[PDB]
RNA sequence: UAAUUGCGAUAACGAACGAGACCUUAACCUACUAAAUAGUGGUGCUAGCAUUUGCUGGUUAUCCACUUCUUAGAGGGACUAUCGGUUUCAAGCCGAUGGAAGUUUGAGGCAAUAACAGGUCUGUGAUGCCCUUAGACGUUCUGGGCCGCACGCGCGCUACACUGACGGAGCCAGCGAGUCUAACCUUGGCCGAGAGGUCUUGGUAAUCUUGUGAAACUCCGUCGUGCUGGGGAUAGAGCAUUGUAAUUAUUGCUCUUCAACGAGGAAUUCCUAGUAAGCGCAAGUCAUCAGCUUGCGUUGAUUACGUCCCUGCCCUUUGUACACACC
């Protein structure tokens, strides 16, 4: 398409947000493999960071990759609506976040254990390991191993 | 399958043992005859009985037929 | 001078009157019929009798009922048969045989229309034939 | 990831001349001779195709008919 | 020649359908022949026709299947594995891009390429369970050879990038020149070779 | 591989466990003053010729 | 002279074209100016039932319909003699509607 | 030459409508794109971040010029497609309101469509004109 | 022959039921009747383009004419018609032509005699007997359960991807249902990212919802063969709707999490043409809840036109120590 040379400019996989992110992939979809961020959040961000969307996240600069992590950790102050927020009014502070780290599952574990805590149905179910969303477990979910 | 049951069989028997100074070898004047001649109480059995009175008109002309 | 053609549920209505070579299919031209592999399927009653061959008739066909498929097929049937028809009443009865001679000869459903209709679903399976699996054990 | 994603110019004549030993020209065609993946195999086409040795047959979307020029 | 006009403009791409020699949309039908005198009158070029979308009843009686336009019936086994049942518009878009992919390579007249890889992947001798080595009858041949380039066709193209028009293609060229490369020429070659051990 | 073509000139009926098999009169192409009982797995109707890889081998019925 | 619709709907063809054609033939014998009597497309209340009382057996199915047919007839007519268009036309099975 | 938005069928003329809307400079955005799916039914949003709005545009216009009125909810119902539920059937779903109402007060606001009596958009005079105008160079654009 | 269908044969003759006939429906009918509850042309009015009068358009009280499309009454039409071949000797069968349609024209509805200890006493204010009948086994109310999960089985939905997913754009059905003592089907406007909310409107319906602008499909693009942008299970957070009440999540929506699954053993099902398969839609249940069913249409193959090998069925002959009848 062009001269795209790059002998020393273009990246191999990297790292972002305690994540080792592979640059071969087109920044979107190269995005989602942090946890927090998914196909719609990534899109979303990328293109409120005005990175083009049409290269490969190997080349896409060593600041927009800043600019998109910032973005990511402070959706809402960069015009992101909270409804596009995977943690809005979380338990105890109101306000919404964006679990955007090796902390989704920090937050998950929160819910659960706190759902044990106060001995609630759903902690019940989840400390016992069954389905916790009213499915019938007579038949489905057998193994699970 | 096409073989014509006795209320057909039978009814083009009797059609052709009294109208034979009647109606001819061609299926349109045979059903329109049959019309006239005999209370044939649906359309679908009156053009069966028709077609096999022509039939039978057809092989008669080559010879009697028995009964 | 109006005609019509069908193929499942789709008719197409056409009219043949006196004028200068036009064929519509929706209000749109001939070439945008759209399904964007069929469009010879009705540019072939043009092409077999004669390629252009027509400054005196225009063509507009009108056509709803089924799907995408069916309606090609049914406008492709329903200007053969306008032409037909049209040549029948005014031009010749000579020219008529000779351009149904050639639409007959490459019959696709041109002239006659499709007798396949859908069979009636019957319970204990979907579909008129195919039944519900059956377990013995 | 797998092959040829972006750099593609260790061997750049291989954009070049590669019209010979070869009559059909195709997405695929670039991504299995050892030249381009499939991700820009279609911009490696058109571009070549606007400007190139490559004219089209078909050019229908997910498909490409290229060929050599004469 | 003579492209005259009328209110509607066609282009004359179109308008030169049949003043001339006769053929496809794109390809002549008159220069093909079959390959041999067997599988004659089970190959159905010539009637020529501008698209294999001929929606026609071919399945009321034992051997009208025979007048089907052999591009058609390449289009039909085209339209399987389940998930593509129906298509027909995407198998006859299928059919037109391996058309003129086969055309490019060793043009050739597809049409002709198409012929002939049937009639050299047609199965002389099968076996039946009785096991037993018989004739094959020459629709069963077509057949036979329609279903095999077809299945290698769906069977190359699943799971790897080429498309399955480059696969058909690629299949239909290797098994008109005869070669065991192709899926449908080493089905028969198996077919025959355990057929002779079995008579 | 030796070439011989022939041409069923009747058609006597069906044979095998199934009924898959044809039982053909089938007359040489070459040298048409002789004819050959052969078993033909698919379709076949009068004046339709087959391929033999082997020439001589008189088919019988398929019980 | 005062316009009315006449609309007639039963489920028995036979006696709702018995009432139909005494209308008609009322308008003319009195000769009036009427719009034919049009048919509307008949409805098919159809209705699909399980045979058995109970769920035992092969699932056999049972569809019941209903054919209502539908007519309406519009003209134009004074007082006494639209009364006794619609006073003539009491034949069982037909319900009839005049709208002014 | 007489030429008609049913001269040019499905995706020159949308195309080269939206360019036209496009070159117009007048936005007509609510800024609601880039974050929007324009159905309930998809999984993305559009692919073309900038454009989409004026392609969505251009399709509402022609799709007014070729019939009579058209509402929110026809044109919802229009652009709503299958949806996939999982391990459920697929079932239609219709397009997101919200846009093809604004999309509809965009082309209202730009004079090219306007209020029915009965209900609905239906096309302008200077809506037909510009239409008329965007087929006409695109056939004499593109033969 | 599909047929105990017929030719015929003949200690039977003449009949009855079943089959067929019949009825419903799906095919055609430039023929009849008739249609601002269906539609078509041209005049009015009339926006665009083109300007020598033409293309496409709106004009739902804007006229006139007509019924090709649509509708529904009465009818027509097919009777394997005609022509060949082949049948013992016919009944018939096989080809071709014509035909809208030639397999009972396609699909059904109805469907005999004898039975089963087949299911249903949980449809019945059908019902005998037995039991119970005030601390009730009646009835009602609250709450729970029917869904509960080491596991085995049956019907299914979604998939394993490029004959694809995703995004735009193209923009095509048929069968139906729908509220007056009242809350049903909802167009249109507005608000909302969505689900949804709100203000009106039309419809008791060929009139309005609705052309149900369905989905598959088509075109142009992004993806690029990787458990990947296939798949969407599980789970967290939030927003709504129904409902007196959603906790054991009714459902819908948003973001996030992203499991198995790389085409499936032995076995086994359904199916021969507008069929299989794919695709959705309406209706039933329904306040809410489809992965179900009953129908409907859209796209639409491959293979066969046979046989009795398997599993069975019909008739005849034959053997039987079987009659609760080879379990
Ligand atoms: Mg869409
Ligand atoms: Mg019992
Ligand atoms: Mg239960
Ligand atoms: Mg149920
Ligand atoms: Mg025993």
């Amino acid at each position: 398409s062009l001269v795209v040379q790059e002998q020393g400019s273009f990246q191999h996989i990297l790292r972002l947000l305690n994540t080792n992110v592979d640059g071969n992939i087109k920044i979107v979809y190269a995005l989602t493999t942090i946890k927090g961020v998914g196909r719609r959040y990534s899109n979303l961000v990328c293109k409120k960071a005005d990175v083009d969307l049409h290269k490969r996240a190997g080349e896409l600069t060593q600041e927009e990759l800043e600019r998109i992590v910032q973005i990511m950790q402070n959706p809402t102050h960069y015009k992101i609506p909270a409804w596009f927020l995977n943690r809005q009014n979380d338990i105890t502070d109101g306000k919404d976040y964006h679990t955007l780290a090796n902390n989704v599952e920090s937050k998950l574990r929160d819910d659960l254990e706190r759902l044990k805590k106060i001995r609630a149905h759903r902690g019940i179910r989840h400390f016992w390991g069954l389905r916790v969303r009213g499915q019938h477990t007579k038949t489905t979910g057998r193994r699970r191993a | 399958g096409r073989v014509r049951t006795k209320t057909v069989k039978r009814a083009s028997k009797a059609l052709i043992e009294r109208y034979y100074p009647k109606l001819t070898l061609d299926f349109q004047t045979n059903k329109r005859l049959c019309d006239e001649i005999a209370t044939i109480q649906s359309k679908r059995l009156r053009n069966k009985i028709a077609g096999y009175t022509t039939h039978l008109m057809k092989r008669i002309q080559k010879g009697p037929v028995r009964g | 001078v109006q005609t019509f053609g069908k193929k499942k549920s789709a008719t197409a209505v056409a009219h043949v009157k006196a004028g200068k070579g036009l064929i519509k299919v929706n209000g749109s031209p001939i070439t945008l019929v759209e399904p964007e592999i069929l469009r010879f399927k009705v540019y072939e009653p043009l092409l077999l009798v004669g390629l252009d061959k027509f400054s005196n008739i225009d063509i507009r066909v009108r056509v709803t009922g089924g799907g995408h498929v069916s309606q090609v097929y049914a406008i492709r049937q329903a200007i053969a048969k306008g032409l037909v028809a049209y040549h029948q009443k005014y031009v010749d009865e000579q020219s008529k045989n000779e351009l149904k001679k050639a639409f007959t000869s490459y019959d696709r459903t041109l002239l006659i229309a499709d007798s396949r209709r859908p069979e009636p679903k019957k319970f204990g399976g979907k579909g008129a034939r195919s039944r519900f699996q059956k377990s013995y054990r | 990831a797998q092959h040829a994603v972006i750099l593609d110019q260790e061997k750049y004549d291989r954009i070049l001349k590669e019209v010979p030993t070869y009559r059909y020209v195709s997405v695929s065609v670039l991504v299995d001779r050892l030249k381009i993946g499939g991700s820009l195999a279609r911009i490696a086409l058109r571009h070549l195709e606007k400007e190139g040795i490559i004219k089209p047959i078909s050019k229908h979307s997910k498909q490409a008919i290229y060929t050599r020029a004469t | 020649f003579t492209p005259v006009v009328l209110a509607t403009p066609i282009p004359e791409e179109v308008q030169q359908a049949q003043t001339e020699i006769k053929l496809f949309n794109k390809w002549s039908f008159e220069e093909v022949e079959v390959k041999d005198a067997s599988l004659v009158d089970y190959v159905q070029v010539r009637q020529p026709i501008f698209v294999a979308h001929t929606a026609g009843r071919y399945a009321n009686k034992r051997f009208r299947k025979a007048q089907c336009p052999i591009i058609e019936r390449l289009t039909n086994s085209l339209m399987m594995n389940g998930r593509n049942n129906g298509k027909k518009l995407k198998a006859v878009r299928i059919i037109k891009h391996t058309l003129d992919i086969i055309n490019v390579l060793t043009d050739q007249n597809p049409i002709q390429v198409v012929v002939d890889a049937i009639t050299n992947t047609g199965p002389r001798e099968d076996t039946t369970r009785v096991r037993q080595a018989v004739d094959v009858s020459p629709l069963r041949r077509v057949n036979q050879a329609i279903a095999l380039l077809t299945i290698g066709a769906r069977e190359a193209a699943f799971r790897n990038i080429k498309t399955i028009a480059e696969t058909l293609a690629e299949e239909l060229i290797n098994a008109a020149k005869g070669s065991s490369t192709s899926y449908a020429i080493k089905k028969k070659d198996e077919l025959e070779r355990v057929a002779k051990s079995n008579r | 591989t030796p070439v011989t073509l022939a041409k069923v000139i009747k058609v006597l009926g069906r044979t095998g466990s199934r009924g898959g098999v044809t039982q053909v009169r089938v007359e040489f192409l070459e040298d048409t003053s002789r004819t050959i009982v052969r078993n033909v797995k698919g379709p076949v109707r009068e004046n339709d010729i087959l391929v033999l890889m082997e020439s001589e081998r008189e088919a019988r019925r398929l019980r | 002279i005062i316009k009315i619709r006449i609309t007639l709907t039963s489920t028995k063809v036979k006696q709702l074209e018995n009432v139909s054609s005494n209308i008609v033939k009322n308008a003319e014998q009195h000769n009036l100016v009427k719009k034919g009597p049009v048919r509307l497309p008949t409805k098919v209340l159809k209705i699909s039932t399980r045979k058995t009382p109970n769920g035992e057996g092969s699932k056999t199915w049972e569809t019941y319909e209903m054919r209502i047919h539908k007519r309406y007839i519009d003209l134009e007519a004074p007082v006494q003699i639209v009364k006794r268009i619609t006073q003539i036309t009491i034949e069982p099975g037909v319900d009839v509607e005049v709208v002014v | 030459p007489g030429v008609s938005v049913r001269d040019v069928a499905a995706q020159d003329f949308i195309n080269a409508y939206a360019s036209f809307l496009q070159r117009q400079g007048k936005l007509e955005v609510p800024g609601y794109v880039d974050i929007v799916k324009t159905s309930s039914g998809n999984e993305m949003p559009p692919q073309d971040a900038e454009g989409w709005f004026y392609k969505r545009a251009a399709s509402v216009a022609r799709h007014i010029y070729m019939r009579k009125q058209v509402g929110v909810g026809k044109l919802n119902k229009l652009y709503g497609g299958a949806k996939s539920r999982g391990v459920r059937p697929y079932k239609h779903i219709d397009a997101s309101g919200s846009i093809n109402r604004k999309v509809l007060q965009a082309l209202e606001k730009i004079g090219i469509v306007e209020i029915s009596p009965k209900g609905g958009r239906r096309i302008s005079e200077n809506g037909q004109r510009d239409l008329d105008r965007i087929a006409a160079q695109t056939l004499e654009e593109d033969e």
